[PDB]
RNA sequence: GGCCGCAAGGUUAAAACUCAAAUGAAUUGACGGGGGCCCGCACAAGCGGUGGAGCAUGUGGUUUAAUUCGAUGCAACGCGAAGAACCUUACCUGGUCUUGACAUCCACGGAAGUUUUCAGAGAUGAGAAUGUGCCUUCGGGAACCGUGAGACAGGUGCUGCAUGGCUGUCGUCAGCUCGUGUUGUGAAAUGUUGGGUUAAGUCCCGCAACGAGCGCAACCCUUAUCCUUUGUUGCCAGCGGUCCGGCCGGGAACUCAAAGGAGACUGCCAGUGAUAAACUGGAGGAAGGUGGGGAUGACGUCAAGUCAUCAUGGCCCUUACGACCAGGGCUACACACGUGCUACAAUGGCGCAUACAAAGAGAAGCGACCUCGCGAGAGCAAGCGGACCUCAUAAAGUGCGUCGUAGUCCGGAUUGGAGUCUGCAACUCGACUCCAUGAAGUCGGAAUCGCUAGUAAUCGUGGAUCAGAAUGCCACGGUGAAUACGU
């Protein structure tokens, strides 16, 4: 991957931390059933106006040492490549070829 | 065709890892990404002294990191002011308490990656290439193996089209499961571009 | 094929009589492993045919195939570039085998209402001498007869 | 295991986790001391419950 | 031109011009509509499909502002993608920056929580609160926010005909080679050929050869039969309580769990064969001759695939081929091809009610009991980092009714109305639910594919990727066939 992408993606990262709770409050009150009917138009109209980086779902996983975007696993943080390297070379413990 | 790589095919059988430990799925991922950068730190911090294995453990809530090397001298130093602050260092990367080890190597005609990268090493200030090659097996051959295979391949002396050469000597059977072979690789850079290594060496069935 | 030799596999016998010409026969007429759906079509058939004609069903059964089973057939060589049909002759085995595929086949063609009445009414023929597995004979027969010069 | 197209030519891998249980049924002090003050090898994971 | 001949022709016999070769005998391969011997679902003997219909998905073409790049006989076409609404994204239109979105250097001052106006946003402006640590011998600046200049950063830009690494294929086929000796002027040969035998260059005997190496076989995993250890969260023959239920006291026998052992070797009998290697049959035994299934890929071939995982020689661009942002496209549609799913029905469709599995996953997770809704779901809330709780109710089957051969009580494309859930956001372009609608199609032309046994055919169940999105891919069990005379 180029240098720019990795960088986004740690851009994403960081806002997704910084605006955690108030998302949840604001989720919150639009689900809960009984409200004023007013306070649920209100936090609908201020939940758009948060920057759009901040929901985790415009994150995708990245291999860790490539930044490959396809092929991922996640017990090992790595795309099939780099796994395969890793294995052969006896870097994962307990792991091995299989049969049965 | 292609080949299996024979440490991976070996592990379990007669060939041990080079890392020990367990985790839950939680640890697993950073486990493996704090050990690639102590092996990447180590590794360029140490490369005139002859390392060929670096072994890690983690127990309980600390690391501790065995050192295998042909020159212990050059890695200790002066009343260990280089491995104190290797020490230090390889704390401050994984983030809980450290521990450093040193193991001896000795016989380094017998080892697979100091081989390679001694033929990668003559290949770089411009050496024949079957003189490196036939010099190593006769010294592996004199010091007490059973066997020896050496491949290179690329723009051997400068050439225009690629091309791979093999010398054997002895006995390599790669197809039995409980024979000790021991096998590595590496990399030479030069002004035509790169060239690849390959070493295998028998030392007896178990 | 080539360098082999293949054993008999064992049957296991029906269980409300104790043949195994039976077993084999609803093995032929059974279809994607349902071995009950085919059990009770047979047993239907066989009652149904048994009062048709007063005689215990097996003896009925053996009346029908003793009129399909074949003796003679034809098959095709070609070494001189041209096609020859050549009489040989059948053994009991494949008598037998091809006398119960003939009967099926004729029965799944008929136009009856179930599958259990389209058998009893194909295996009452056969006995009375007619139908399509006795045209089949009939036919195969003819073709070997026409050509003895090849024997 | 190609770093491009073929879509037969794949690998299979497995790990293993083996399993076991102890129970002590009358403890004492010196037991439970002694218990707690024990370390043992680096791939094993305990786990102590009262 | 001369001589001879009735003629057909015979005999004697040149030059210009053009090329760097033409030729003989032997050697190693490849080939033959040449010969001999032996193998493989290669044919034969059988069972079930594709090619016609509707839908899913990939490719060619054509269109478009763009429809991003790569894979192309067998060995590309449900392929890189193990999951394109924004993001991913590499493409298009428009709006913006120039030492920079990502690093190391010099020197000029200072830092993070909330909150107001203009922007589609990027990004511009107004405010309010704060004074961190820490040898301050005052030089700490470590940590981390601005700005100014220039060594520099940056490139999914080209060449897989400059490369490392990794992979396909002939082929899990039985071959491919060396040292010393001997033969020939030599290229080379012998060994490796021959008589038997094997799954096998597997083994024995002969022989100018004597020996060794890489491959074959064995050592590794799993499945089938026993016994010794330890019995909770798993197990109940015997013994005893009754609220019926392994529920409670108990038991360590049995099923099962997972660690050490035993067992199968032509080992024993009879015949055949060179006083052989081996072959055909028999006893016992859970299993017999490689018991069944995996992993394991020789020297080499196709300038085979990949500079877009990564790494790298040589070219090429630096106020642009490098950054940032909102909308659109990768989902187009006269048409041609590959791989699949659902059908065309009584061995079946619909209703009622009732047996029997295996293997897996789970803390920003799996979500019981109970109440509401016709349903997709919603509310309140135990338990579980798990032989304990949850996902989670197997289906084909079996018993009893009905339908009666009809484009139907067969099939379920397409379209209208009303809703649910994930997510800032479902117009282009998501999955699912209710009511209505009810297309083609009655077994498929010349071609053509898979399978030798717990296999084919048929029936359900689980996982990776993942906020949400399988008819694909990778795993698990239930019922359970036909045929092999022969080359």
């Amino acid at each position: 991957a180029k240098q720019s992408m990795k960088a986004r993606e740690v851009k994403r990262v960081a806002l997704a931390d910084k605006y955690f709770a108030k998302r949840a409050e604001l989720k919150a009150i639009i689900s809960d059933v009984n409200a004023s009917d007013e306070d649920r138009w209100n936090a609908v109209l201020k939940l758009q106006t948060l920057p759009r980086d901040s929901s985790p779902s415009r994150q995708r996983n990245r291999c860790r040492q490539t930044g490959r975007p396809h092929g991922f696993l996640r017990k090992f943080g790595l795309s099939r490549i780099k796994v395969r390297e890793a294995a052969m070379r006896g870097e994962i413990p307990g792991l091995k070829k299989a049969s049965w | 065709g292609q080949k299996v790589h024979p440490n991976g095919i070996r592990l379990g059988i007669v060939k041990p890892w080079n890392s020990t430990w367990f985790a839950n799925t939680k640890e697993f991922a950073d486990n493996l990404d704090s050990d690639f950068k102590v092996r990447q730190y180590l590794t360029k911090e140490l490369a005139k002294a002859s390392v060929s294995r670096i072994v890690i453990e983690r127990p309980a809530k600390s690391i501790r990191v065995t050192i295998h090397t042909a020159r212990p001298g050059i890695v200790i130093g002066k009343k260990g002011e280089d491995v104190e602050k290797l020490r230090k260092v390889v704390a401050d990367i994984a983030g809980v308490p450290a521990q450093i080890n040193i193991a001896e190597v000795r016989k380094p005609e017998l080892d697979a990656k100091l081989v390679a990268d001694s033929i990668t090493s003559q290949l770089e200030r411009r050496v024949m290439f079957r003189r490196a090659m036939k010099r190593a097996v006769q010294n592996a051959m004199r010091l007490g193996a059973k066997g020896i295979k050496v491949e290179v391949s690329g723009r051997l002396g400068g050439a225009e089209i690629a091309r791979t050469e093999w010398y054997r000597e002895g006995r390599v059977p790669l197809h039995t499961l409980r024979a000790d072979i021991d096998y590595n690789t590496s990399e030479a850079h030069t002004t035509y571009g790169v060239i690849g290594v390959k070493v295998w060496i028998f030392k007896g069935e178990i | 094929p080539r360098r082999r030799v293949i054993g008999q596999r064992k049957i296991l016998p029906d269980p409300k009589f104790g043949s195994e010409l039976l077993a084999k026969f609803v093995n032929i007429l059974m279809v994607d492993g349902k071995k009950s759906t085919a059990e009770s079509i047979v047993y239907s058939a066989l009652e149904t045919l048994a009062q048709r004609s007063g005689k215990s069903e097996l003896e009925a059964f053996e009346v029908a195939l003793e009129n399909v089973r074949p003796t003679v057939e034809v098959k095709s060589r070609r070494v001189g570039g041209s096609t020859y049909q050549v009489p040989v002759e059948v053994r009991p085995v494949r008598r037998n085998a091809l006398a119960m595929r003939w009967i099926v086949e004729a029965a799944r063609k008929r136009g009856d209402k179930s599958m259990a009445l389209r058998l009893a009414n194909e295996l009452s023929d056969a006995a009375e001498n007619k139908g399509t597995a006795v045209k089949k004979r009939e036919d195969v027969h003819r073709m070997a007869e026409a050509n003895k010069a090849f024997a | 295991i190609s770093p491009h197209v073929n879509k037969d030519a794949r690998d299979q891998y497995e790990i293993r986790t083996h399993l076991r249980l102890v129970d002590i049924v009358e403890p004492t002090e010196k037991t439970v001391d002694a218990l707690m003050r024990l370390d043992l090898a680096a791939g094993v994971d305990v786990q102590i419950s009262l």
